[PDB]
Parts: structure tokens; C-alpha cells; sequence
């Protein structure tokens, strides 16, 4: 709508925005995130990940 | 988006209904023998009996 500048998931937290310079809609994705893992077998054996 | 993942389960939904399958046709199949031991074939109706 024209009044409305942000927009919230239902979590509470800003997932679209809109330009100040040119009116237009953007959806806001955060950047991507990952937990890494290690895959090793026994260092006694081999020292490959 | 705040740092909470889910992991997938290690077992498929699909593998899950592979092993139910196993499970059902030993059963059919064999009575309780393949529970307690090798799987000895028995026709169903004396099975029931």
C-alpha cells in the first residue's frame, strides 16, 4: 500500500522493504549461513577430510 | 533466517515404508519364524489355524 515502507514474516522479522528513492518493492533475503561439517576417519588411519 | 536449522532425518520417508514392506511380507509369509530365525515358508491358513 502506499503508506507502508516495511513488511514482517509472521515471526516478526523484515522480509520486503520499499525504495525511498523509487518506489518499488524488494524482498529481503538474509545471506547464506551453514553449519560445516567434518568427514574424517581416524587420524591414525589417514589424515584426508 | 536467524541462525536455527533443521537437519533431515538420516532415513528417508521412503526407506521407512521399505522396511514396513519387509516387515509385512515376513509376516505374511512366514508366521513369527523370521523373527526368532531363518524364515521358514507356511501357507497363511495354517497359519491362522
Amino acid at each position: 500500500l502506499p503508506f507502508q515502507q516495511f513488511g514482517r514474516d509472521i515471526a516478526d522479522t523484515t522480509d520486503a522493504v520499499r525504495d525511498p528513492q523509487t518506489l518499488e518493492i524488494l524482498d529481503i533475503t538474509p545471506c547464506s549461513f551453514g553449519g560445516v561439517s567434518v568427514i574424517t576417519p581416524g587420524t591414525n588411519t589417514s589424515n584426508q577430510v | 533466517f536467524n541462525g536455527l536449522t533443521v537437519l533431515p532425518p538420516l532415513l528417508t520417508d521412503e526407506m521407512i515404508a521399505q522396511y514396513t514392506s519387509a516387515l509385512l511380507a515376513g509376516t505374511i509369509t512366514s508366521g513369527w519364524t523370521f523373527g526368532a530365525g531363518p524364515a521358514l515358508q507356511i501357507p497363511f491358513p495354517m497359519q491362522m489355524a
